[PDB]
């Protein structure tokens, strides 16, 4: 795994003793390298997994994050070369360092074959993006959201450190494979059901889960492109792969203490979906239909049926790339209108008709549009669902119906209809916002192709 | 429908429930009681794979327009006659159920009068 | 891909003799094979068997006997 | 007379058929000359800034930026506990929770005991 | 290529309400005292090409004398060729 | 009623100035200036490069590799009739059983 | 539409309204020609026979009985023309209006096509670079104090004046751009 | 659509052929400048059946706020070109 | 002619478990007769196009 650990780490002397002019250049050539190399992870076994070392192993749950980990940067610092323009090299070699950082936690994190290990790295993804939030922010709200996202994150993660030691005393050891191995059954107790709470707390609160998602709309509407982006697609799926990984020392209790989640997750997806069809900022309706893809995954993981546990990997990796693209959509908005108020801007396919074709498909994919990966985990889980109880079926349907009813509804506000008269400063879109676009969307529909790539270990 | 006057808005018990018909024994009418005559056997009809609705008495007909059909396929029109004799047993199977129809009916009529016969002479 | 027609402004409109002459051989092929097919096949629409009157049944063919024999 | 037209929250009253309308005053032509005259000062502002040749961007627009405000960031410093307020919030944030947690409970202790006495039939039941 | 022919519009003197459902529209108007004054204006809805009328049943039966005749060549014909 | 002076008088000038710019807005002889640069015969080559190709492909596909694993096409059985020959055996299928033919 | 609306309708334009509004609803009912001439002469009739009346409370009293029996009886499918507010091509061709400071965009070798376009198209830009400078002064010297009270504008007064705020009436797109 | 991109002429003519049909006004009279309420003598109806009239014959709507204050033939017809963009 | 029917199962995607997910194609008298129906409208629709959208 050091193979690309190693050239993660190079890439901050290599930012730092660049020109002041090709800092661009050689972060995005090098890091697509990396994701190139990193793309041979995918070659994953029936048996058990890719063990490297004591330290690190693979998994085909820890691969398409990894990839999909790796494919984020260029595209992020594609996006961020437009507003960092005014600023000093220092200041740009920063903040790419910061991105850089970012990428070697979360690599590291989503290795990790020690449980403390995951938590560090897991807890120390959380430094960057608070930086890139609260420093490269524009509004006056950054630093409140910043706030948010700290202390929500903490307010589930510090029961957990303490319930992971705990195991490690009374198991003698936290690997994920002996834990695997030696796993018992956990009887129904009141010391037991804290340790499950103390054990899906932390993991709840970043999916997020309905209740505690109050930070995330402020966190992803506050931060700039890149912070959007990466807390979007890889920093929301850091919850759902520790769930996967921290259940199976949570049986049999999990099936009593599902039942709060499981009703919180149903209903909220169809309340967050609701609430993206009356929502006046683009970010904030991104940010809410995060919530409700996330509330899904919820369901699947607490479900933990093999179809489920499919369901959930192939819409984690589905989410994170569309999301992205939405976000990235946005930002290009509003980098020319300068306001983010969606009604504001209108009719923009008379002026940018090939960006509106990117639109078009970044919705048809948020839509669920068969054979879309999207939708391939959509309907795995709702079939586990369906299979789980009968009734489950009225509350996903309504679900996809809003869902459909909000993408298009976000599509006919921004493309259709008259242009604004009073705005006269839409300029032609850049290449490199085409470009960004395409390399957004081009993944999706060329992974349909083989989605056993990104249906996890019980394919 | 007619009949459906006279069960909807007369006597229920004066007319059938075509769901439970017959309620009376064949052999009750006469005592010959024929057999209904199949000409075409499992393996053939079977072969033929028609349809399990029309694997009924008229099948045999049905055989022969089918292979009519499949011999002359760029004359379309030409066989009629095979249609004829299909179409002629499906009447003649209809005519047979409506006169199950009627048969039952006045088997129903005869019973009523003589219930009500018998119930004269036992209160007289 | 047509020809020139200009407005008329009030006045019926000026009309090619293709366009009659084509209009009138499609209704009178429609009536043709109307009358055509009604000729050859009149059952399709009338029917080809009787009816049978199951009052016009006598008694003996359904087995009815008067009342005193079974 | 002809039958009389009701109006309706999704249906309102015609203008046609409003009696305020036919019901003038000085007071209400002051008021009409007023409101026109507000609108007309809008308007001027708005066209004075919009045909500017100099002009190169968005025209600030404060109504639509107080209607975003009052919608996004108004609303908690204005909230007060309230028994209208927390009985629907109640309501509204809680019920459907057990109602669905009754409802997936109760169908599933169904399934559970018919699986108990095995009369559910579960064949060709292999993908799950 | 378009159509440009230099229209020139007909005389306006022309239009007249007489022998036209107009002529009797204006006579039951003048049965309680008033006139119409647009009737001229709509006189050429009746005047041209306009002026003949056909019927609902006559709509349906438009091409039944050709076809009728071609039904009965060709019913006669059969009848001899088949009487042989 | 109608229109007031200044009214009338804005509305000549607001035209005039509208009608030069739709005149204005004509195109000259040589206006598209278009930059010139390079580096049965028609159905025939139709017939070839969007009939011919595409059905050469999808059958060497499907005979060749997708008749290659088992049951990827599944054909009918077709019908049986009495008196019917069978090409692979020979043997003639027996009549059926002369049922009585009249009308 | 291009007209400056005004703080109140008075009672004659009340009237006129629903003289229009009537007879395109009895035009809606009565499909052919002569019955809608014959009927919208019996129906003008009956507007004119108050046309005199003097007391203003009994003609407030009358056009609202009038339009409550316009509402009992108002044909709810009426004919729209296709281009009006509820027409079947109302807002068709919108999607083919571009605004015209989108050929500031374009780039040189698109404008190196159509060279007298763009000649043209930056004269009127110098024109309207120094109109602008006139029309503010004869704006705010014409304007009353207390800002306007009617949103009508006034026509150029010299000789070399053009009238304010005029570029985006004259530079309106088409009625059918494409 | 193939409509002829109609010219100022051909407004002029259809709107006094129009009016020329409206029997309430003597057509050798009649010129293109003349006022509706003076120089014809109509009411305010009159002027709102005439606006009916050119309408169903150029088969579009004018606005009442419009349509109440067009008292002359060439105003209506300058009307009719700004609204379409008649060039000649 | 005869009635021939097929299915054509010609590319086999993902595999479920014991669930099998192919490109598999229906080839019936419902197919076969609805497409060349459906072929014939729309071919007569985009030659009726090339005249009514021409604008
Ligand atoms: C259907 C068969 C197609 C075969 C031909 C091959 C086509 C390959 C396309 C690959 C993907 C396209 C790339 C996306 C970005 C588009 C690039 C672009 O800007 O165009 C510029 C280019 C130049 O135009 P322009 O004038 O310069 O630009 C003017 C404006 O942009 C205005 O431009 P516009 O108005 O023309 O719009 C652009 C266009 C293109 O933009 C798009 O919207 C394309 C993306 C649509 C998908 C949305 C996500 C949903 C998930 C679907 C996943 C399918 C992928 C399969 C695997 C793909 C491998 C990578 O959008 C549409 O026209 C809407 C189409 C809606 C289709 C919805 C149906 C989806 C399911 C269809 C069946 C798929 C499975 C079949 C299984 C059974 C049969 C085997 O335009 C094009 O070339 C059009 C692109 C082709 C149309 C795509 C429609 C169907 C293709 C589906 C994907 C491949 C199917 C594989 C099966 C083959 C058998
Ligand atoms: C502009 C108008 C169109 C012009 C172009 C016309 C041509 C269109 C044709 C292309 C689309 C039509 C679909 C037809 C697909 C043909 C190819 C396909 O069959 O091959 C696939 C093969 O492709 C791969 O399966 C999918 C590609 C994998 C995508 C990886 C992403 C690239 C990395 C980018 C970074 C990652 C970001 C996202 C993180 C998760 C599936 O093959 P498969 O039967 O299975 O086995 C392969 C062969 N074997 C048998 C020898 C093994
Ligand atoms: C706010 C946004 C979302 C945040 C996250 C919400 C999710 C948290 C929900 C916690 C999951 C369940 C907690 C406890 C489950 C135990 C089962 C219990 O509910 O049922 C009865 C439990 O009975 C009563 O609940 C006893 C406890 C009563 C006191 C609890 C307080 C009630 C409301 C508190 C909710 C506040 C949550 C937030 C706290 C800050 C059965 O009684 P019994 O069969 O005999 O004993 C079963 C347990 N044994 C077997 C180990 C002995
Ligand atoms: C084009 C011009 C070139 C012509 C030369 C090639 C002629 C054909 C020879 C091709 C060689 C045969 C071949 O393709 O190999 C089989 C290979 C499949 O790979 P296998 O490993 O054998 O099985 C699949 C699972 N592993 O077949 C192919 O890939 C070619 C044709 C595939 C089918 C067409 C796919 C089109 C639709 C794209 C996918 C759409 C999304 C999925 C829909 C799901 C529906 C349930
Ligand atoms: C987003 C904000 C959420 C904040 C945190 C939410 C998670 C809360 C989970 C509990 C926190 C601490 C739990 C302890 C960690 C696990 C350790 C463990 O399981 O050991 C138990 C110890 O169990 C405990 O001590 C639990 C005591 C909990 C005290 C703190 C209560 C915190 C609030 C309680 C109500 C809310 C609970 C769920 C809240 C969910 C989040 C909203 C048994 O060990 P022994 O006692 O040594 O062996 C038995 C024989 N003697
Ligand atoms: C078929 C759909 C339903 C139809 C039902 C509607 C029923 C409507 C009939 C009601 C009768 C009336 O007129 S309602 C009576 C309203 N009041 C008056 O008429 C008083 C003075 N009249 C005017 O002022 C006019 O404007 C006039 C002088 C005519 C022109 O003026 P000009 O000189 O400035 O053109």
């Amino acid at each position: 795994m050091l193979k690309i650990i190693i050239p993660t780490t190079m890439l901050l002397p290599m930012t730092w003793m660049s020109k002041h002019n090709m800092i661009w250049i050689n972060a995005t050539v090098h890091s697509l390298l990396i994701s190139l190399i990193s793309l041979s992870l995918l070659n994953q076994l029936g048996e058990n997994s890719l063990n490297f070392s004591l330290t690190f192993f693979s998994d085909s749950l820890s691969a398409p994050l990894l990839v999909l980990t790796t494919w984020l940067l260029p595209l992020m610092l594609m996006a961020s070369q437009s507003h960092l323009s005014k600023e000093t090299t220092t200041r740009k070699k920063l903040y790419i360092t910061m991105l850089i950082l970012l990428q070697l936690f979360l690599i590291m994190t989503f290795t990790a074959t020690e449980l403390i290990l995951f938590y560090i790295l897991f807890e120390a993804t959380l430094v960057p993006t608070l930086i890139i939030i609260t420093r490269w922010g524009n509004q006056t709200e950054r630093l409140n959201a910043g706030l948010y996202f700290l202390f929500y994150t903490l307010a589930g993660s510090l029961p957990l450190l303490v319930a992971l030691v705990y195991i490690q005393n009374t198991t003698g050891s936290l690997n994920f494979l002996i834990i695997h191995y030696w796993s018992h059954p956990l009887s129904n107790s009141w010391s037991n059901i804290f340790m499950w709470l103390a054990c899906i707390m932390a993991f709840m609160v970043k999916m997020p889960l309905y209740g505690l998602h109050l930070w995330l709309p402020k966190a992803h509407v506050e931060a700039p492109i890149a912070g959007s982006m990466v807390l979007a697609a890889v920093l929301l799926k850091l919850g759902g792969y520790g769930m996967m990984r921290i259940t199976t020392i949570l049986n049999p209790l999990t099936n009593y203490m599902a039942y709060p989640f499981l009703m919180l997750s149903m209903w909220g997806m169809i309340m967050t979906s609701s609430i993206c069809l009356r929502q006046t900022d683009l970010k904030s309706l991104i940010a809410y239909s995060s919530v409700s893809h996330m509330a899904l995954v919820i369901v699947a993981i607490m479900i933990q049926t093999p179809w489920s546990f499919m369901g959930a990997t192939a819409l984690m990796i589905a989410h994170g790339l569309t999301s992205s693209m939405l976000f990235c959509l946005a930002n290009t908005n509003y980098e020319r209108v300068h306001s983010r108020t969606m009604i504001l801007a209108r009719g923009l396919q008379t002026l940018l008709p090939l960006m509106a074709t990117w639109w078009l498909v970044a919705s048809l994919t948020n839509l669920a549009l068969p054979p879309s990966i999207n939708l391939i985990g959509e309907l795995f889980i709702i079939t586990a669902s369906f299979s789980w109880s009968n009734i489950t079926i009225i509350l996903m349907g309504m679900n996809m119906m809003i869902t459909a009813l909000y993408s298009l509804y976000m599509l006919i506000t921004t493309q259709r209809g008259k242009y604004t008269h009073h705005i006269n400063n839409i300029k032609p879109s850049f290449t490199r916002e085409n470009a960004l676009m395409a390399l957004h969307i081009l993944p999706l529909l060329l992974l349909t192709l083989n989605p056993k790539m990104i249906l996890g270990p019980l394919y | 429908g007619a009949h459906l006057a006279r069960r909807y808005l007369g006597d229920a018990s004066k007319e059938p429930d075509p769901l439970r018909m017959p309620t009376f024994p064949p052999d009750y009418g006469f005592p010959e009681r024929k057999e209904r005559e199949m000409v075409a056997t499992q393996q053939e009809m079977n072969d033929a794979q028609l349809m399990l609705q029309q694997r009924d008495y008229c099948a045999h007909y049905l055989i022969q327009l089918l292979k009519c059909k499949r011999d002359s396929f760029p004359n379309f029109l030409a066989c009629k006659h095979e249609q004829h004799d299909w179409d002629y047993c499906e009447h003649l199977d209809y005519v047979k159920r409506m006169k199950e129809f009627e048969r039952e009916r006045r088997l129903l009529q005869r019973k009523k009068r003589r219930e009500q016969r018998e119930a004269e002479m036992a209160r007289g | 891909g047509g020809v020139h027609i200009e407005p008329r402004y009030r006045q019926f409109p000026q009309l090619t003799r293709s366009q009659l002459i084509q209009a009138e051989f499609f209704s009178a092929t429609m009536w043709f094979w109307i009358l055509w097919r009604f000729w050859h096949d009149s059952d399709a629409v009338l029917g080809h068997f009787p009816y049978p009157d199951p009052s016009q049944w006598t008694d003996e063919e359904l087995g009815i006997l008067p009342d005193d024999e079974d | 007379s002809f039958p009389k037209y009701k109006p309706s929250r999704l249906a309102t009253l015609p203008a046609t058929l409003d009696p305020a309308e036919y019901d003038i005053s000085p007071e209400t032509r002051k008021a009409q000359a007023e409101r026109l005259a507000i609108r007309s000062r809008l308007k001027r502002e708005y066209l004075l800034q919009y045909n500017d040749p100099n002009r190169l961007g968005v025209i600030e627009d404060p109504a639509l930026i107080r209607w975003t405000y009052a919608r996004s960031a108004n609303i908690y410093p204005n909230f007060r506990p309230t028994p209208k307020t927390s009985l629907l919030g109640a309501l509204f944030g809680i019920g459907p929770l057990f109602f669905w947690y009754y409802v997936f409970k109760t169908d599933r202790d169904k399934k559970e005991k018919l699986i108990q006495e095995g009369k559910l039939d579960q064949t060709f039941n292999i993908s799950y | 290529e378009h159509g440009h022919s230099k229209m020139e519009l007909p005389d306006y003197k022309q239009w007249k309400i007489e022998g036209t459902p107009l002529e009797t529209v204006q006579e039951k108007l003048a049965a309680r005292g008033l006139r119409d004054p647009w009737g001229r204006n709509e006189a050429w809805r009746y005047s041209g090409g306009f002026a003949n009328n056909v019927s609902f049943v006559g709509a349906l039966l438009k091409g039944f004398k050709w076809g009728f005749a071609a039904f009965v060549v060709a019913v006669g014909a059969e009848y001899y060729l088949e009487s042989q | 009623s109608g229109y007031t002076p200044d009214e009338k008088l804005r509305l000549q000038q607001l035209r005039e100035l509208r009608r030069r710019w739709l005149k204005d807005q004509e195109l000259s002889p040589r206006e598209p200036v278009l930059p010139p640069r390079r580096v049965t015969y028609r159905h025939s080559i139709f017939a070839v490069t969007h009939v011919l190709i595409p059905v050469w492909i999808i059958h060497y596909y499907l005979k060749y590799h997708v008749t290659a694993k088992p049951y990827t096409v599944v054909e009918r059985k077709p019908r049986i009739f009495p008196g019917d020959t069978i090409l692979e055996t020979g043997e003639v299928i027996p009549l059926m059983k002369e049922f009585p033919d009249q009308h | 539409a291009f007209s400056a609306p005004a703080a109140y309708l008075t009672h004659q334009q009340k009237v006129l309204r629903l003289y229009k509004r009537a007879l395109r609803h009895l035009e809606s009912w009565c499909v052919h020609r002569d019955k809608y001439r014959y009927f919208a002469c019996l129906m003008r009739a009956r507007f004119d026979e108050h046309k005199n009346e003097k007391d203003m409370v009994k003609a407030t009293q009358l056009l609202r009985q009038a339009e409550e029996e316009f509402w009992y009886g108002q044909h709810p499918q009426p004919y729209i023309f296709p281009e009006s507010p509820g027409g079947t091509s109302y807002e068709r061709y919108e999607c083919y209006k571009v605004p015209e400071w989108c050929l500031d965009d374009w780039h040189p070798s698109e404008k190196a096509m159509y060279p007298d376009y763009f000649a043209k198209r930056e004269q009127w830009k110098r024109l309207r670079r120094e109109s602008w400078e006139r029309e503010v002064k004869q704006l705010q010297e014409e304007t009353p104090p207390g800002g306007p009270r009617t949103e009508a504008l006034p026509p150029a007064r010299k000789e070399g004046d053009l009238p304010p705020l005029w570029w985006h009436i004259v530079t309106r797109p088409r009625e059918r751009p494409m | 659509s193939d409509a002829p991109p109609l010219t100022l002429e051909a407004i002029k003519d259809r709107v006094l052929y129009v009016l020329k049909l409206y029997d309430k006004i003597d057509p050798e009279k009649l010129s293109v400048n003349s006022h509706f309420m003076k120089d014809l003598g109509l009411d305010s109806l009159d002027q709102v059946e005439i606006i009916m009239a050119m309408e169903d014959e150029f088969g579009f709507e004018i606005p009442d706020i419009d349509a109440e204050k067009l008292m002359c033939p060439q105003e209506i017809v300058d009307y009719i070109a700004d609204k379409k963009d008649v060039y000649e | 002619h005869t009635g021939q029917e097929m299915i054509i199962s010609n590319w086999h995607w993902m595999t479920l478990q014991t669930v099998e997910l192919s490109l598999s194609f229906k080839m019936d008298y419902f197919s076969v007769m609805f497409i060349p129906v459906a072929l014939f409208v729309t071919w007569s629709i985009m030659e009726f196009s090339m005249w009514y959208m021409h604008s």
